[PDB]
């Protein structure tokens, strides 16, 4: 199949070759003088040179599925996984994954109360008995609680000074509440209606900027629940306000530049360190918050909801609901949370060190059959269906045995992934053979290491001081070949290549001919520097994910995609994350064509084939006119405006998409005779 | 790769948020910012001036007026070179205007003239909705040759922009309008860039959080009308894309070449932070932060992106060099990282250096928030670096890099077979070989003629025969293998040579003796501490070796005849011009028509436009290249060739053999060389050159240059029939605009043809037809008329109501153009009063008469890339249908 010989002085040595690499341990192999490294070749090789079939070493990955006896977990098996993983050689492990039902749930109401959230405030104040009612089907005692936010104390979020402060109603002054941020007004508690009461005590408040400091009082709930208190199962949370949402960076501007640290500082179940605190970045919550098993499901106006849409696709376990700006619809939100909340099964794992690789398959209940991809992402399962999942771990190196972890994000089974290098291959001992080596050294497999002095196929010689005529006949190539390709000297048939204390060079082979210095560069570096790939005597072995002649096309992704996720748009082909965009379409993505004429020649029999019905005219339309669209909207972009078959002038846009001539028009209803 | 982590400076003056934004003042000095440094009733926070005479910061005097409040100046900073200012800012005034106060900002400029104070000091009295009352100004601000440029933030729905301020003139101002119905909190000038030109200026601004992303926006100051260039979208949401923008020169060429970009707060499964590389194509409403790179770091929530300033010419590589922050790196320890440009628009994502809060900074937590540096404050020679952190502020100075070249050669060239296979009646008779080898440093721009550039102390190597444990000789002064001695280097050459003894009787001859050194910088003491630690670059071969062959036996006699040839072609060349054929592929055959040449070298001369790369071929072919070979390029002629050498490393080249292998060139897309391009091969046996006639081949070539001309016709073209044709008149004259332009490399004159058809049978067409060329010089257009090749144009036009030029006498049009600079759209129309008598003479209607517009220019030395692109002939068909 496959295999290219590094430095092979042991069985080991010609497994660190490659994957195609096999071993031959059946003595009396060698010929009066054959290299040792002959052994090394390919399965196929092997037989037809004799090597029994029996006799070829092969040691490979496998998986240990240690299964419990149950209760131990619930719906994460295996829950142990003893690999033994070879490098470079993918060990799979299955996971079988059949959730459930519902466990005791626990959700936390977080409110923006601006005075946009008066209406809100009124049809929501004491709606909770409807909420353990709508609790009550799947899950039983379950826990409510609640919190408010606005926006950070200090400026330029709201006016600082002066009684304004006191009194920031706008108008009507009904004895709002000071600007706050956050104020934990409910603990988790079995009651409902002590819960609702509790609510409609607080008024709104008011602050300046327009869109909210909602994301300061997120970390705050889920930093330290030992004033705070969380039930040990489900935490569901829910985002609510119509309006936007400050992160980290803004916080610059009230002269406060000190980061977030994570846990919250309240001593009267109300913030009072955000103002000498920094917003939460973006990412700072899809861990803190995804780590306490916590999970808010987005709530706003349909003025906010593509843009929390974006925001789900970020972080995990999130759905988006539109609803009016009353609020009333709420409790419709938690039929839409489970909906697709108890169907996004998540399957990623513990930052694991550099010198491991991890990936998974996906085998969704309907219909998908996914193939290599991090996560588990499947949206199409619910309550009792299981799902499957092939985790294949890799490694590059022969790794030190170490252990992580594969945990589904949003719960709490946690899987003891062991891991154990597994480099060798066992045959015999010192005690058969002190003979052979001539008693300086072991036997292992056949051949025989020798100490530190001695070296030969049977320790036989020494480094210092031999030859003879005929040895250097395997010592060259070929008869018009110079003795061990220079750069080694031959002793006993074979050659010893000579060594340099030079970064990176080093000479290999029976005749010393393969270096790993001598191959293609790229971006002034040897096969692409150690990271893309490497050198093995002339080729370049670039490492996964990379290929080329060096490594040339760095990537084997596709960063030629647009969000329409369509490869180089237009035309061009997506070679090492460039397009090569046909005819003027320049890049990167190939949209724009900066010369084009502009032809709404042509196009005017088809407009007036569309919208107007002029008649079809060299045959009929849909078929001489593939600008299959004609979107009754305002679409723009190349405004065209020319003429009908007969004098007045039809104006109408003409927004392209995509390949070839493919378009999408709005043709104006009005003409000019 | 040479920045000081040893005997640096550092200013730790506690004054609550010091060391929280630093630029680099006049050279002489560096100022820190300290908002947070409690002044009066919740008021400003100061300034300090720190000199590098004394390590101490000296407060600075400041007419801090009663009006500004709580304005915690210092937050921002920025300096300009061009006459020597500085700017401080409070971005945060207080003023109460009763209900409520608001933020407007107050901004101070200082210097070796008057302390001026300028948003100006017109305290901005009080007046959803918003208009301009927090907006912040100064919130972040940089200087321009046409003055200062500060930025407000909450301008109107909190869109914001950026208020230029003139020589003593009125103000300016530019947000994005209103009928830009996006860009609603977004921050808009969050972070504040220059990016000069060639040209005129252009203006940048950082919008953190447009559509809650990231974008960032460009903008241009063309003669009344201060537009926008164009803008790129954010990658994700909540990455912050905008943050911090720094305008870079990759090179030295004064233009602004590319623009960076911050994102802190960024990830897809590490949030180690994320900066963007964004070259400044000219063109507008095209426009790529994707010049592809983006670099980062192994490590999350690092905030790398906080900061970043252009730090330029360090290594002296004439490849400028930038520095960014990561204040968020290892347990919320500082960090800083170290990169450096390639060729144009472009960075290297691999960093040479991270000198992070490990570097026994004592106890700092968060460092690198801000910097700036490229001025050198300390005066020991280079630029220097001010990082700040909390607390206190750092300089790193930039250690010389200087690198040398090196000459070996052994006297006695070859060995005379004197000493070779020996004999056993008396002696070892030791032949009495000679090596001399020589260094000098000959890249030197950066440091100057002078001491330090000058005298160094070195540590020599020398090694033979490393690699075997068979010393094939020794060197005499120690009668080791090898040897060691230090000795005084200079910008001029230090060649000494070293005796070798070489025994009588050796086994191996046909492998030449090597002998290699390794060399550095020992020692390092030289006159004052003014210099303390010189160093190597990158591509440091520090070991050099060159090799002795022997006089190989070639029997009991016959003389050893050393007979090789050479010949070698390009197999489908053809044309050759710049940009396209970037790789050359050379098929090169060899004779060997004498004795047997072992380490047989084959060296080629080639102008500076290409170097050879390895082909590794394999997959498959042919009858062809099999061929482990070592080349190694070098510079030789006086001023512009250079020599590639490349002998047949590991095996023997035999009798009357042939052998071909391939061996390719990469030019460069701006390859400078002659209208022709020749080159050589020079061919040898590992026994050098024995005698006196040489046996090169060479061969010249005909070159030409890629260059991309287009044309369009703009849609200002007169299509105007209609039903109104009483008579036969004459002027309604129509306008055929051509606009044309070149996103070439390379100023190349050219000549604009046309084809307008007029004469029709004596029936003129149009008259007086003339060529204006509006918005340019008046430059010479020509004028000949021609006749068609008469056709029955009856039937002709029947087919095609069309009136091409080969129906009625057209008329050519050749305008000339003395240089048609590249990216200059040099546009210009034609019109002539259309005569509607004609119409008649075709007995039809509905016709329509077409204009060609054909750019041209000398198909030798340039030329169009792409294969064959026709964007270079335009058309124009107007219309005269006119009923009853
Ligand atoms: C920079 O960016 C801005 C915003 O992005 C661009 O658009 C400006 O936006 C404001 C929006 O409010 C436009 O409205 C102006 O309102 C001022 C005062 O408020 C009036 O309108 C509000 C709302 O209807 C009422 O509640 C209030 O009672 C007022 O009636 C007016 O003073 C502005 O001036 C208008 O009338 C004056 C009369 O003196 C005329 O001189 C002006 O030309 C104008 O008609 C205005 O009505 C405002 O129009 C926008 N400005 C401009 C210049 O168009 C800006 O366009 C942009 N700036 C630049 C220079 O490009
Ligand atoms: C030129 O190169 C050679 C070899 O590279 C230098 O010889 C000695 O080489 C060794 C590396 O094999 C150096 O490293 C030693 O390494 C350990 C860490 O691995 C370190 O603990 C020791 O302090 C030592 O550095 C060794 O330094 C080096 N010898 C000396 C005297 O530095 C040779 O020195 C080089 N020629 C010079 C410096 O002129
Ligand atoms: C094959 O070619 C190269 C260059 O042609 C030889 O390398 C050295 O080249 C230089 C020229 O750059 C020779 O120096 C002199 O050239 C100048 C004119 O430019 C002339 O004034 C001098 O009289 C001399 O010719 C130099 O001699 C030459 N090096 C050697 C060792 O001779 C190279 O030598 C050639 N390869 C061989 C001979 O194997
Ligand atoms: C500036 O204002 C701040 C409050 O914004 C003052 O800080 C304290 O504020 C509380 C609440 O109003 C007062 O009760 C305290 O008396 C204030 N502390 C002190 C020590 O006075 C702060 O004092 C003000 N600073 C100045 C100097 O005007
Ligand atoms: C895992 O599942 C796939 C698909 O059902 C199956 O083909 C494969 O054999 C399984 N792997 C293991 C280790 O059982
Ligand atoms: C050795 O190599 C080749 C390939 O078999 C052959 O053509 C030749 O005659 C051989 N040389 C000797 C001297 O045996
Ligand atoms: C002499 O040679 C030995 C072995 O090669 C070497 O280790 C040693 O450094 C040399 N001594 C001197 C003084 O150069
Ligand atoms: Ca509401
Ligand atoms: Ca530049
Ligand atoms: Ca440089
Ligand atoms: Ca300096």
């Amino acid at each position: 199949q496959e295999c290219t010989k590094f430095k092979v002085s042991s069985c080991r040595e010609c497994i660190e070759s490659g994957p195609g690499c096999t071993w031959c341990q059946k003595l009396n192999f060698t010929g009066p003088g054959d290299p040792d490294s002959i052994r090394c070749d390919t399965r196929p090789q092997l037989l037809m040179r004799g090597c029994a079939a029996d006799d070829i070493m092969d040691p490979t990955s496998l998986a240990e599925t240690q299964e419990d006896h149950n209760g131990g977990q619930k719906q994460l098996s295996p829950q142990k996984v003893t690999l033994y993983l070879r490098p470079g050689q993918a060990a799979a492990f299955n996971v079988t994954f059949r959730r459930a039902k519902g466990y005791p749930i626990d959700l936390y109401y977080l409110m923006d109360l601006s005075y946009s959230m008066l209406d809100d405030l009124r049809n929501v104040k004491k709606l909770g008995g409807d909420l353990l009612r709508a609790l009550n089907e799947i899950t039983e005692s379950g826990r409510i609680g609640f919190g408010s936010f606005v926006d950070k104390t200090v400026l330029p979020f709201v006016n600082t000074h002066p009684d304004k402060l006191r009194n920031p109603c706008p108008n009507k002054e009904k004895e709002c509440q000071p600007p706050f941020a956050f104020r934990h007004v409910l603990k988790l508690t079995n009651n409902s209606n002590q819960f609702q009461t509790e609510v409609g005590k607080q008024l709104i408040s008011g602050n300046l900027d327009a869109p909210e400091g909602g994301l300061d009082a997120m970390m705050q709930v889920a930093a330290c629940p030992e004033e705070i208190g969380w039930r040990n199962v489900t935490r569901l949370l829910v985002f609510a306000t119509d309006d936007g949402f400050h992160f980290a960076g803004d916080g610059k501007l009230g002269a406060i530049l000190t980061p977030n640290d994570g846990r919250c500082h309240l001593e009267d179940n109300l913030y009072k360190r955000s103002n000498e605190f920094d917003y939460p970045s973006v990412g700072q919550l899809a861990h803190k918050l995804a780590e306490n098993n916590i999970q808010p499901i987005f709530a706003v106006t349909s003025r906010m909801v593509k843009t929390y849409e974006k925001l789900t696709e970020i972080i995990p376990k999130s759905a988006v609901g539109e609803l009016s700006e009353d609020s009333s619809n709420v409790v419709q939100l938690i039929k839409n949370a489970y909906n697709k909340l108890s169907s996004r099964v998540f399957l990623d794992h513990n930052a694991l060190p550099d010198t491991l690789k991890v990936t998974y398959d996906s085998f969704c209940s309907n219909g998908v059959t996914h193939r290599n991809q991090p996560r588990g992402d499947c949206d199409g399962v619910q309550i009792n269906v299981p799902i499957t999942f092939q985790v294949k771990v890799t490694a590059t190196e022969c790794i030190q045995e170490q252990s992580f972890v594969i945990r589904a994000l949003g719960f709490t089974d946690i899987v003891t992934v062991q891991v154990l290098p597994q480099c060798e291959c066992r045959c015999r001992d010192q005690s058969r053979d002190r003979s052979l080596c001539h008693g300086k050294g072991f036997l292992e497999c056949g051949i025989c290491r020798c100490d530190t002095g001695y070296i030969g196929k049977n320790c036989e010689c020494q480094t210092q001081g031999r030859s003879s005529q005929e040895l250097e006949g395997s010592c060259r190539k070929d008869n018009n070949s110079i003795i061990c390709s220079g750069l080694g000297d031959c002793v006993c048939g074979q050659c010893l290549c000579h060594t340099s204390d030079v970064p990176g060079k080093l000479i290999y082979g029976q005749y010393c001919e393969c270096d790993t210095i001598n191959c293609e560069r790229y971006n002034g570096q040897v096969c692409g520097g150690p990271g893309r790939g490497l050198c093995f005597c002339g080729k370049c072995r670039c490492h996964p994910g990379f290929e080329g002649s060096a490594c040339q096309c760095e990537r084997t992704t596709e960063g030629c995609l647009n969000p329409r996720r369509v490869e180089c748009s237009g035309r061009g082909r997506c070679r090492c994350n460039v397009c090569e965009c046909h005819s003027g379409y320049q890049l990167p993505l190939c949209q724009e064509c900066p010369g084009c004429p502009s032809p709404c020649g042509k196009y005017i029999s088809c407009a007036e084939c569309l919208k107007f019905e002029k008649g079809p005219f060299g045959k009929n339309c849909s078929a001489a006119c593939p600008g299959l669209q004609l979107s009754n909207n305002p679409v723009k972009g190349r405004t065209c405006k020319e003429r009908d078959s007969e004098g007045c002038w039809v104006a109408y846009t003409l927004e392209q998409q995509d390949g070839m001539d493919r378009y999408l028009i709005y043709v104006d209803e009005s003409r000019e005779c | 790769f040479n920045l000081d982590t040893e005997e640096l400076t550092a200013f730790r003056v506690d004054s609550a948020g010091f060391g929280d934004s630093v630029v680099q003042y006049a050279n002489s000095w560096v100022v820190v910012g300290a908002p947070q440094k409690i002044t009066a009733a919740n008021q400003t926070g100061g300034l300090y001036q720190c000199g590098y005479s004394t390590g101490a910061c000296e407060p600075i005097g400041l007419q801090v007026p009663p009006e500004a409040v709580n304005m915690s100046l210092g937050l921002s900073l920025a300096s300009t070179t061009s006459p020597s200012q500085l700017l401080a800012c409070g971005p945060t005034v207080h003023h109460e205007c009763g209900r409520n106060m608001y933020l407007t900002g107050l901004c101070f400029l200082l210097g070796p003239t008057q302390l001026t104070q300028r948003l100006p000091v017109s305290r901005q009295e009080c007046p959803s909705s918003f208009e301009l009352e927090m907006a912040q100004e100064g919130f972040s601000a940089v200087f321009t040759p046409d003055g200062p440029v500060l930025g407000a933030v909450g301008s109107f729905t909190w869109s914001g922009g950026a208020f230029l301020y003139p020589p003593n003139m009125s103000p300016t101002f530019i947000n994005m309008s209103q009928e830009n119905v996006d860009m609603r909190d977004s921050y808009l000038g969050y972070s504040t860039e220059l990016a000069l030109w060639k040209g005129v200026q252009s203006l940048v601004l950082g919008a953190p959080r447009y559509q809650h992303t990231g974008k960032a926006v460009i903008f241009t100051q063309v003669s009344r009308q201060w537009r926008m260039k164009a803008e790129v979208t954010g990658t994700q949401i909540g990455s912050y894309f905008g943050a911090s923008l720094c305008s870079v020169d990759v090179d030295s060429d004064g233009s602004t070449d590319l623009v960076l970009i911050g994102a802190p707060h960024y990830y897809e499964q590490t949030r180690g932070g994320q900066v963007s590389v964004c070259p400044l194509p000219r063109g507008w409403r095209r426009w790529w932060c994707d010049a592809v790179l983006y670099g980062e770091q192994g490590h999350p929530w690092g905030r790398f992106g906080a900061a970043l300033t252009v730090l330029g010419d360090v290594n002296g590589d004439k490849l400028t060099d930038v520095v960014i922050g990561a204040p968020g790196e290892e347990e919320n320890r500082g960090a800083v990282y170290l990169f450096h440009g390639v060729l144009g628009p472009s960075i290297s994502p691999s960093h040479s250096q991270r000198i992070a809060g490990s570097q026994l900074s004592s106890r700092l937590q968060y460092f690198g928030q801000a910097l700036s540096g490229g001025q050198d404050l300390t005066q020991d020679g280079l630029v220097d670096l001010a990082v700040g952190a909390r607390g206190q502020v750092l300089l790193l100075r930039t250690r010389p890099v200087l690198w040398v070249g090196v000459s070996m050669q052994f006297i006695p060239a070859e060995i005379p077979r004197s000493a070779f296979e020996c004999r056993e009646q008396v002696v070892s008779e030791q032949t009495l070989v000679q090596s001399n080898i020589c260094l000098y440093i000959d890249k030197r721009s950066k440091n100057l003629l002078g001491s330090r550039d000058l005298q160094s102390s070195v540590t020599l190597d020398l090694a033979l025969d490393p690699g075997r444990l068979s010393p094939r000789a020794t060197f005499q002064e120690t009668k080791n293998r090898s040897l060691s001695r230090v000795r005084v280097l200079g910008l001029k050459a230090h060649c000494e040579n070293f005796n070798l003894l070489l025994p009588s009787c050796v086994e191996d001859s046909v492998t030449p003796i090597t002998l290699r050194l390794n060399f550095t910088l020992v020692g390092k003491p030289l006159l004052a501490f003014r210099n303390l630690r010189p160093m190597l670059a990158a591509d440091a071969q520090r070991y050099f070796t060159a090799s002795l062959p022997f006089e190989k036996n070639c029997g009991a006699d016959h003389i050893c005849q050393d007979n090789l040839g050479i010949s070698f072609s390009f197999p489908g060349l053809k044309s050759l011009l710049v940009g396209s054929n970037l790789e050359l592929n050379a098929e090169v055959m060899v004779w060997n028509d004498g004795e047997d040449s072992y380490g047989t070298t084959i060296t080629f001369s080639h102008p500076a436009g290409l170097s050879y790369r390895y082909v590794a071929e394999g997959q498959k072919q042919g009858q062809l290249r099999s061929l482990h070979l070592t080349c190694d390029s070098a510079p030789v002629g006086s001023q512009g060739t250079w020599s590639t050498s490349c002998r047949i490393n590991h095996l023997i080249f035999r009798g009357g053999a042939q052998i071909t292998f391939l061996a390719t060139f990469d030019v460069s897309p701006k390859a400078v060389l002659g209208d022709r391009l020749l080159l050589t091969a020079n061919v040898s046996s590992e026994n050098n050159t024995p005698r006196t006639s040489k046996t090169t081949f060479q061969l010249e070539l005909p070159v030409k240059y890629a260059v991309y001309t287009v044309v369009s016709s703009h849609e200002q073209f007169t299509k105007y029939l209609n039903f109104s044709e009483s008579e036969e008149k004459e002027s309604h004259v129509a306008m055929h605009r051509y606009q044309v332009n070149n996103l070439g490399q390379r100023d190349l004159p050219v000549s604009i043809n046309f084809w307008v058809p007029v004469e029709l049978n004596q029936e003129a067409v149009w008259m007086d037809v003339e060529v204006s060329h509006p918005q340019n010089p008046s430059l010479r257009c020509s004028s000949e008329k021609i006749a068609p090749p008469a056709s029955d144009f009856l039937a002709h036009i029947q087919k095609n109501p069309v009136l091409d030029c080969s129906i009625a006498g057209c008329l050519r049009f050749r305008c000339d153009v003395p240089s048609f600079s590249v990216q200059e759209e040099l546009d210009f129309t034609l019109k002539g009063n259309l005569s509607f008598g004609w119409v008649r003479q075709i007995l039809q209607k509905k016709v329509s008469v077409v204009s060609v517009a054909e750019i041209t220019f000398d198909t030798s030395v340039y030329s169009q890339l792409p294969g064959q692109e026709a964007f270079m002939r335009a058309q124009t068909t107007t219309v005269l249908e006119k009923y009853k």
